[PDB]
């Protein structure tokens, strides 16, 4: 039993040491413990003496995971994460880029950031990226060094659903630092200068989500099933009696109306992709299957049954 | 034995040194240090290894090459506004970031435990209440709204805060970030670069009364929605533009085509005028064959 605790102890020590910075890989249990203590200590010291006092501030509640706090903060801030080689090659970008600039992550990854910045601004940005080169001591994390911290602004091309519209830009601000990889890259939070209060939800987190409504012959809500609130936010009583058209994106109204005419004519139908305004003020992309139910005896239209599918931005844009 | 003695002294010294290392290590680890109960050496070691994972360990929502701490600093450096958690039941402020003092000039101590509704403009208590009514953050749990919150030192005893957050749960609450946005438009779009213009949508009854205005409208015109709804668009148009605009109104009722107005001035909340250009259409409900409303996309003009 002593050999098992000794072996588990060695495993823990070796794992601990593998995480230690520096060229040399020390194996000595004592050395590893000394250096680990030194690291945690230099980290408390540095995080207590940093320039940005915002890093010491009480921000995230204990019950809130890092993941959720990051999603929430990025949304509130109209920001996404972006990592680009000093080369200018994008190596990473947050999913939220899609709702902010209407690019798919696959549009950006393995591409040059200069393809998305106006040519007039290229040289300056080149400078920012190429100029800064820093050597970091093993003891002090690169991202804790003020010299490695940096902010700058520039325009970034917005993606689009239609190629017709002229190239259009968003003014943004990079707040990031330089980091070394196992080359050198610059990792940042990129924030749009123009606040975006209403955005599209571009990915279906759930593998698939679906809900049901019924609409009157005036297109007013008559029914909303129990699956709808976790998707669109509203409880039934909040929308019942209100026009479906109140919730559609302006740019979709026309198309939706055409679909409805087709429906009135044929009794069954499938909508085009369209945007629905959730209680939380996000557009979700839907596609809806419709059919008219007729009275059992007089055969007159009674109501429309709608089955709503939530769809990803990638599907909408693909066609 | 005498011989083995020196060696067993090397053993005892190495052991005591080791244990002292583990104790120091433990005191440096938040998780370990907190607990009142004494911890086993192997467990202090496991916890220390995990903490160390959050610092240097070891893509879903972050690149694989960034540690959790790195991501935290990356986000906080860009942070703005303040985070708050309010109980949905009674509206009690269960938490608020210290950054709140920068925004409203109230400290954490001032606010934590108080009722959020004591710090809202009375005309907003109801709307916010509606936001707290309940229904890996899902779209249905999202809430987003403007309201006026009390500022400690004052006509400026309220500031317009936009909150973005999600309903969360044993207790149900709203976790949100409140931000105070600057209204005016600096960095007017340069000639060389086509920049996206600010817009907001409004819908109007046949006679011009606001029946809907989107969140962006509060950002642009500073009015809260309940301030515009039920009022006539003509109350806000600059008198030099009233004629032209009424003419576009009358026209748009006569066609299903989009009509674009000339630029015109619109009176925002502080009584000054900004310059807008609107694209209007009368949307006809194809089921009723009746005009549902005039739908207007209003663009801020430079």
């Amino acid at each position: 039993s002593e050999k098992k605790r000794r072996d588990q102890f060695n495993v823990l020590i070796k794992e601990l040491g593998s995480m230690l910075p520096g060229n040399a890989r020390k194996m000595d249990k004592s050395t590893v413990l000394q250096k680990s203590i030194d690291f945690l200590r230099k980290h408390k010291e540095t995080t207590a003496q940093s320039d940005a006092s915002e890093i010491r501030q009480d921000w995230k509640p204990t019950f809130l995971s890092n993941e959720e706090f990051t999603q929430l903060m990025l949304e509130a801030l109209d920001g996404f994460f972006l990592a680009i080689m000093t080369d200018g090659s994008i190596i990473y970008v947050s999913e939220s880029v899609t709702s902010l600039l209407e690019h798919l992550p696959s549009d950006l990854v393995d591409q040059s950031i200069f393809n998305f910045i106006p040519e007039g601004e290229h040289s300056e940005v080149y400078k920012i990226l190429s100029t800064h080169l820093l050597e970091s001591d093993s003891l002090t994390p690169e991202y804790l060094k003020s010299k490695n911290q940096l902010e700058f602004c520039c325009h970034m091309l917005r993606g689009t659903i239609d190629p017709k519209e002229p190239s259009t830009y968003e003014y943004v601000r990079f707040i990031g630092n330089f980091k070394s990889l196992t080359r050198v890259c610059f990792v940042a939070t990129v924030r749009l200068a123009t606040p975006q209060f209403i955005k599209e939800m571009c990915t279906v987190e759930e593998p698939n989500e679906e809900f049901t409504s019924r609409h009157s012959l005036e297109w007013k809500f008559l029914f909303l099933d129990h699956r709808a609130p976790p998707i669109i936010g509203y409880l039934p009583f909040e929308v019942l009696g209100t026009s479906g058209y109140d919730y559609y994106h302006v740019d979709d109204l026309e198309n939706l109306a055409k679909c409805h005419e087709h429906l009135m004519q044929y009794g069954k139908g499938k909508s085009c992709y369209y945007r629905f305004l959730t209680k939380g003020q996000q557009w979700i992309w839907l596609q809806t299957h419709y059919y008219i139910t007729y009275h059992q005896w007089n055969s007159r239209p009674e109501f429309i049954v709608c089955t709503h599918t939530v769809v990803s931005y990638a599907e909408v844009r693909a066609e | 034995k005498n011989a083995r003695e020196a060696h067993s002294q090397i053993e005892k010294r190495r052991r005591d040194k080791m244990n002292s290392f583990i104790d120091e290590l433990a005191s440096l680890v938040p998780t370990c240090n907190a607990m009142s109960r004494k911890l086993d050496k192997l467990t202090v070691l496991r916890m220390a290894v995990q903490h160390m994972k959050t610092l240097r360990g070891a893509a879903n929502y972050k690149p694989t090459f960034l540690s959790d701490d790195e991501l935290k600093h990356l986000i906080l450096r860009a942070a703005d506004g303040f985070l708050f958690v309010v109980g949905c039941d009674r509206g009690k402020i269960l938490f608020v970031s210290e950054s709140v003092f920068k925004i409203l000039n109230y400290s954490q101590n001032d606010l934590i435990g108080q009722s959020l509704f004591d710090y809202l403009h009375p005309k907003d208590i109801a709307k916010v209440k509606e936001q707290l009514s309940s229904s890996r953050l899902c779209s249905g749990a999202r809430r987003s709204f403007f309201c006026r919150m009390k500022c400690n030192r004052p006509r400026k005893s309220f500031c317009t805060i936009h909150s973005t957050g999600y309903l969360k749960s044993n207790l149900s609450c709203l976790v949100a970030i409140g931000r105070l946005h600057s209204h005016m438009v600096p960095q007017p779009a340069n000639g060389e670069i086509r920049v996206k213009s600010m817009e907001y949508v409004s819908r109007h009854a046949i006679d011009g009364k606001f029946v809907f205005v989107d969140q962006r409208a509060t950002a642009i015109l500073a009015y809260l929605p309940q301030e515009l709804l039920g009022t006539s668009c003509y109350e806000y148009f600059h008198q030099d533009d009233i004629g032209h605009l009424a003419e576009c109104h009358r026209q748009v009722l006569q066609t299903r085509e989009k009509i674009t107005t000339n630029c015109y001035k619109f009176k925002i909340k502080d009584g000054s005028f900004i310059t807008l250009r609107s694209r209007w259409f009368s949307f006809m409900n194809p089921w009723t064959k009746e005009v549902e409303y005039i739908v207007s996309t209003n663009t801020v003009v430079l």
